[PDB]
């Protein structure tokens, strides 16, 4: 599988900005995506193709991808944004998810 | 969905635009036929795709050719007024299939497919379709496989007794920006029983974002009612052809069937 | 709208073969641009991609699991079936199927937009 590393957790106060990183070998060449998973629920796509949101996703969620590092940023983090966030990247059809970052507020 | 984004050369087509005139098998024979063919050594209009996508006359039939690497030319629009007032023919090659429809389309002032590319320069994905705003009173629909070193694609478009007949050939080309010198016959692709009036046509490009295109070019010629002597080899493939109206030497060869 | 539903055995024994079926609606498996992938998630762990099938019967597998994975599609029922053989207790996980966005020309997987509910499968004696 494709090697992809995330921080184990992020902790912010409500109203602050959360920043979850995702490091790979070739993220500067391919596209990264992010999923948000709540306990007991299937994951929801939040960001695809580095910085595009699906319809229904709050403007709080943004991100970027440069120098082989991808990030997800939550501006004005709410207590309802508590979840396990995962990053994904495809290296020429080779899948890979990160370990997952537990975000608390 | 219409985008109002607004702001030729000639080449020598030596011995091209010949297609199998019918569906009868012939071999090891010199056969004389009379049909609409591209004249030999003619002046073919050369357009670049910055892109040029004007509306051109159809006349009595169209010879169309394109040279590209990135698959920018996707399809064509054929018709008269090219608006909601009349029926028109839309031929478009999408990601997986070719879609051929005849409807009262209301085409955009400058119709195109809106696509975007991967970080690499091989993969692409569709954003939207900006060719028409409506497609009312549809009478015909057909779906099949896509019509698709640079790629040379040649098509001949005829409209006889309501049948829109397409002939085609696909070969690799190693030239930078021109047509090859040699002979290659085009084969029947599809016979469309449509029954509409065609006087003009337009080329549809896949553009990306305002909107631009990669390097590509296409050529347009016109067919004329001329006599040709076609040379069929042992396998029944046409390997040569003589334009009997080109010069006195060809006239002699055609007269003597050699 | 687009939805996917996982079904199949929730308990298998070691060395037995597991078959999972993904029943989908809102789209057909025969439609161009369509792909369906399978992902598993062991309790408390990260997601692992297994395999996906394209509308054109082309298939991608994870190199580390490829030898145990087979994917086919039913073109009449609009169902995608994953077969995973020679399972061990360590293969216990929640299995999901999801829709795959696909790049054209050079065909590549992009992202998973619509996910199913998932089904839990335990491997034990
Ligand atoms: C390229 O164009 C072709 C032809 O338009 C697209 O194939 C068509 O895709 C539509 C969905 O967008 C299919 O519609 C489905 O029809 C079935 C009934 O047969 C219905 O039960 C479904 O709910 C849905 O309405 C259509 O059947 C299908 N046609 C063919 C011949 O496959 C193709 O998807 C386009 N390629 C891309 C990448 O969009
Ligand atoms: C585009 O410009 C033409 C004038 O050349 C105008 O008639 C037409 O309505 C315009 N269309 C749009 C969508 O602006
Ligand atoms: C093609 O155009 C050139 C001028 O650019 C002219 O000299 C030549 O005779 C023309 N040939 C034909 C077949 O029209
Ligand atoms: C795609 O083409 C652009 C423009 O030449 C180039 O900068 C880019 O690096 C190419 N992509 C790849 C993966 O080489
Ligand atoms: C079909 O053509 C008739 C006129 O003959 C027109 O009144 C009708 O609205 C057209 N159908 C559609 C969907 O526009
Ligand atoms: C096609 O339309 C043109 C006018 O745009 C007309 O002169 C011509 O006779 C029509 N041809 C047929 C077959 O109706
Ligand atoms: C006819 O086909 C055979 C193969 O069956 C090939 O060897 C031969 O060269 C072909 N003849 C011509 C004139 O191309």
């Amino acid at each position: 599988s494709y090697e992809l590393t995330q921080p184990p957790s992020v902790s912010v106060s409500p109203g602050q900005t959360a920043s979850i990183t995702c490091s790979g070998d070739k993220l500067g060449e391919t596209y990264a995506s992010w999923y948000q998973q709540k306990p007991g629920q299937s994951p929801i796509l939040v960001i695809y193709q580095d910085n595009k949101r699906p319809s229904g996703i709050p403007e709080r969620f943004s991100g970027s991808n440069s120098e082989n590092t991808a990030t997800l940023t939550i501006s004005g983090t709410q207590t309802m944004d508590e979840a396990d966030y995962y990053c994904q990247a495809w290296d020429k059809t080779i899948a890979g998810f990160g370990g997952g970052t537990k975000l608390t507020v | 969905q219409c985008v109002n984004l607004t702001t030729p050369a000639y080449t020598n087509s030596f011995t091209r635009g010949v297609y199998y005139p019918d569906k009868v098998f012939r071999s090891s024979v010199l056969h004389s036929t009379q049909d609409l063919f591209l004249p030999f050594f003619s002046n073919v209009t050369w357009f670049h795709a910055r892109f040029d996508n004007p509306v051109l006359p159809f006349n009595d039939g169209v010879y169309f050719a394109s040279i590209e690497k990135s698959n920018i030319i996707r399809g064509w629009i054929f018709g008269t007024t090219l608006d909601s007032k009349t029926q028109s023919l839309l031929i478009v090659n999408n990601a997986t299939n070719v879609v051929i429809k005849v409807c009262e389309f209301q085409f955009c002032n400058d119709p195109f497919l809106d696509v975007y590319y991967h970080k690499n320069n091989k993969s692409w994905m569709k954003s939207e379709f900006r060719v028409y705003s409506s497609a009312n009173n549809c009478t015909f629909e057909y779906v099949s496989q896509p019509f698709l070193f640079k790629n040379l694609r040649e098509f001949v478009f005829k409209n006889i007794d309501g049948y829109f007949k397409i002939y085609s050939k696909h070969t690799p080309i190693n030239l930078v920006r021109d047509l090859p010198q040699g002979f290659s016959a085009l084969e029947p692709l599809v016979d469309l029983p449509i029954g509409i009036n065609i006087t003009r046509f337009q080329t549809l490009l896949a553009l990306h974002r305002g909107w631009t295109a990669g390097a590509a070019a296409y050529y347009v010629g016109y067919l004329q009612p001329r006599t040709f002597l076609l040379k069929y080899n042992e396998n029944g493939t046409i390997t040569d052809a003589v334009d009997c109206a080109l010069d006195p030497l060809s006239e002699t060869k055609c007269t003597l069937k050699s | 709208q687009i939805t996917l539903k996982e079904s199949g055995p929730t308990l298998v024994k070691p060395t037995q073969t597991l078959t999972l079926t993904c029943k989908l609606s809102g789209f057909s498996v025969n439609t161009g641009g369509v792909g369906v992938g399978w992902i598993r998630q062991p309790p408390g762990k990260a997601l692992e991609w297994l395999a996906l099938i394209y509308w054109n019967d082309d298939k991608l597998y994870s190199p580390s699991l490829k030898s145990r994975l087979t994917v086919t599609k039913d073109t009449s029922k609009n169902q995608v079936v994953l077969t995973m053989t020679n399972m061990d207790p360590v293969d216990t996980a929640t299995y999901y199927c999801a829709h795959v966005l696909v790049w054209f020309g050079e065909v590549l997987p992009d992202a998973f937009d619509v996910w199913g509910q998932g089904t839990m499968v335990t491997v034990s004696s």
